[PDB]
């Protein structure tokens, strides 16, 4: 269930020509145009939705939203005018809050209970715009700066706008207005320097200084590869292998269904205690610390194992230059136990004995003092008084929030009355009473947004006559004029013959100005029409 | 002829107030350096300190237009004072005749955006053919854009010149 929002500059430097002679706003339309060409060559990229966001005034940002039909953005994409500022900031922001809308209400983000790949709602928010500096009231910006001035509710649980399974890419678009091409562009594509580069590389994604229309292709169907459900780890190293680009990287981890399924939510970086009246902010990308160090990846029987497969990453060239398949890499996240901060390790890195891909595998929190002992029990058919203080021992050293799938995996084995049974949810009933009231807002707020949408405002047509109140109106196209029902409307040099002709139609004896769009349709103008006695190089050129 | 003592007495006159005839100077002093605006003038005559005066001569005068055309003279490109300006409607310049004077991409994606606020739709028209072109394009090969940049540098100081003389 993909969502693909495009956050197209409409700041009027999108007015630059490019050697073409179209603007970066028609190649801006004319990429998205390609991208869904590209995306929709993909058999299951059918079911997808699209939405649309521009750099205009808060209720004109959005002109695609939810539950708007691909006609409607097809529409609204065309008709795009470039006239406002570089708000770049803003409409970041704003585009943020369109998906993160309906977040809390559905409960995808399970704040305090685990983080949990199964549960996500992919998106990558693609902005097409130019290298042009940003632009306010005010003067330049030059520095990508999100504004904090009215936060979503449940906003101060996250720390930062971008979520875990949205990504963040650019098309800044460099074509110049000669044509200056030449082997650089033979090239693979390279990154931009502008201010939405570090914004983009923190989310997961990438910008592209395209320069050229077939690097421009390119970009597009690298763009098409790069849409992918999944969601992103911010993975870090620990202790020394045996500067490197594999100390901090972002990469993601793809989810596979079959409605994704899974068990084993990674770990918090709190401790929960019922004693709390605010929840501390997660941060967007969890962090895992992962120790340079060889161990053996154990697995045991009829227990939930999940495998999310990596995206290629220099992680991954590190894992196949170190080619080690039958050993595994311990990950940790730090924050994670009461009585430790470098907390347990409740994964491991697995490469792939064909050397194909590194999958990591979450278990539980503490999985090498849970899997011997759960193997041992499954082995040894009653259970033992020792094995009772054991498993009383690992509940010491484990978070509340894996309890319950720990407990639901152990009735899936086939043995309810185990001692995880007692059942619970460790966490404060003001911070449960807190997480109601955001649900019920975020409903709210979102019925607003989702009508808001729609546009139903519209712009006044005045010029506010000064004294150097009253005002000169301005031309309305498609205003209705009612020449037949308002004299006031006749121009003078077409009066008579005007007059002529409503004379005439008053008497017992504007039109064809259809939208070009609804002219050449065959389909609805036979349908429309009775029904006669039945019988006895390019791309398209209409009745096929 | 005397560039020197041509910006000393348009300081002179700065200091009192009489910014017409401070630009006047100042103009001057630039006309001597350059032979009538055909070179570049040397920055160590129209200095930022120099072009700033220049700024608030014509800021006073409202000629806003002017002011955003000097904007981009300076070292560092002052987008402040050249939007604050152009916000203003009280102008005694040509106004949009100045808008073929203006290379920077900033100032005419604010004008487009002002134009388009204010409802002046044909100014708005006027400022988005500008942004587009060839020559104005900003991902333009550099000598390009000093050569754009110096031609209507060259073009606006000899306006000045001409309406100032
Ligand atoms: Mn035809």
């Amino acid at each position: 269930m993909p969502i693909l929002l495009f956050l197209i500059d409409t700041s009027a430097s999108m007015n630059q020509r490019s050697h073409l002679g179209t603007t970066y706003l028609d190649t801006a339309k004319g990429a998205v145009e390609t991208f869904m060409k590209l995306r929709a060559r993909d058999p299951a990229s059918r079911g997808d939705r699209y939405m649309l966001v521009t750099f205009e005034e808060p209720p004109y940002a959005i002109k695609a939203g939810w539950k708007e039909n691909h006609a409607t953005f097809m529409n609204e994409l065309k008709n795009l005018q470039a006239e406002g500022l570089t708000t770049l900031g803003q409409s970041l922001r704003t585009a943020f809050d369109l998906l993160n809308l309906n977040r809390l209400v559905t409960g995808i983000d399970n704040y305090g209970q685990g983080r949990n790949p199964f549960f996500l709602e992919p998106a990558i928010i693609i902005t097409i715009t130019d290298g042009s500096k940003l632009t306010t009231t005010s003067g330049v910006q030059d520095e990508l700066h999100l504004p904090l001035n009215s936060p979503l509710p449940g906003s101060e649980l996250t720390k930062e706008p971008f979520r875990w399974d949205q990504r963040l890419f650019a098309l800044v678009l460099r074509l110049p207005g000669t044509m200056s091409v030449e082997s650089e562009q033979l090239t693979g594509v390279p990154l931009d320097d502008s201010a939405i580069t570090p914004m983009c590389e923190v989310t997961g994604g990438r910008s592209y200084s395209v320069c050229s229309p077939r690097m421009l292709n390119q970009c597009l169907e690298s763009l098409v590869q790069k849409v992918q459900s999944g969601v992103v780890i911010n993975f870090e190293k620990a202790g020394p292998d045996p500067s490197q680009p594999w100390h901090s990287c972002h990469k993601l981890i793809y989810v596979r269904p079959n409605v994704p399924i899974g068990h084993w939510p990674v770990p918090e970086s709190f401790w929960p205690d019922q004693n709390s009246p605010t929840l501390p902010p997660r941060t967007s990308h969890p962090v895992v610390k992962f120790s340079c160090t060889d161990c053996e990846p154990m697995v045991i029987d009829k227990l939930p194992f999940d495998k999310y497969e990596l995206e290629p990453s220099p992680l991954t060239q590190f894992i196949l230059e170190r080619k080690s398949p039958q050993t595994c890499w311990q990950v940790y996240v730090s924050n994670s136990a009461k009585y430790s901060e470098l907390g347990h390790p409740f994964g491991y890195l697995k490469a792939s004995t064909a050397l194909n891909c590194v999958n990591l595998f979450v278990m539980p929190y503490n999985y090498p003092v849970l899997l011997p002992l759960l193997d041992d029990l499954f082995k040894v058919h009653k259970p033992t008084l020792k094995w009772r203080q054991s498993f009383e021992s690992y509940l010491k050293t484990m978070p509340p929030y894996y309890l319950g799938p720990l407990k639901k995996a152990v009735r899936m084995m086939g043995a309810p009355n185990l001692i995880a049974d007692s059942m619970e949810y460790g966490l404060s009933y003001s911070v449960i009473s807190y997480l109601k009231k955001l649900s019920q807002q975020a409903k709210i707020e979102s019925d607003r947004v989702i009508g808001s949408v729609g546009k139903k405002v519209v712009q006044e047509t005045g010029i506010k006559v000064r004294s150097r109140g009253f005002q000169v109106a301005l031309l309305n196209k498609d205003l209705k004029p009612q020449t037949f029902r308002n004299a006031y409307d006749i121009p003078r040099r077409n009066l008579l013959d005007h007059l002529t002709r409503m004379r005439s139609n008053l008497l017992k004896s504007q039109v064809h100005s259809v939208p070009i769009a609804q002219m050449g349709n065959y389909q609805e103008y036979l349908k429309q029409v009775p029904s006669p006695l039945r019988e006895l190089g390019m791309m398209i050129d209409e009745a096929d | 002829n005397n560039h020197s003592w041509l910006i000393i007495q348009a300081d002179i006159y700065f200091a009192t107030n009489q910014y017409s005839a401070a630009l006047h100077y100042y103009l001057q002093a630039g006309a001597v350096c350059s032979d009538f605006f055909n070179k570049a003038v040397p920055p160590d005559v129209y200095t930022d300190q120099v072009i700033k005066r220049m700024i608030k001569c014509c800021s006073l005068l409202n000629c806003h237009t002017q002011v955003a055309i000097l904007c981009q003279f300076l070292r560092e490109i002052d987008y402040k004072t050249a939007f604050k300006s152009l916000q203003e409607q009280n102008s005694h310049d040509a106004m949009d005749s100045y808008y073929d004077y203006i290379w920077d991409v900033t100032i005419l994606e604010y004008l487009t955006y002002l134009h388009h606020k204010r409802g002046e739709t044909d100014k708005r028209q006027i400022a988005i053919k500008a942004i587009g072109q060839t020559e104005l394009n900003a991902s333009n090969p550099e000598e390009v854009l000093q050569l754009a940049a110096q031609r209507r540098k060259k073009k606006f100081l000899q306006a000045m010149a001409k309406l100032y003389f």
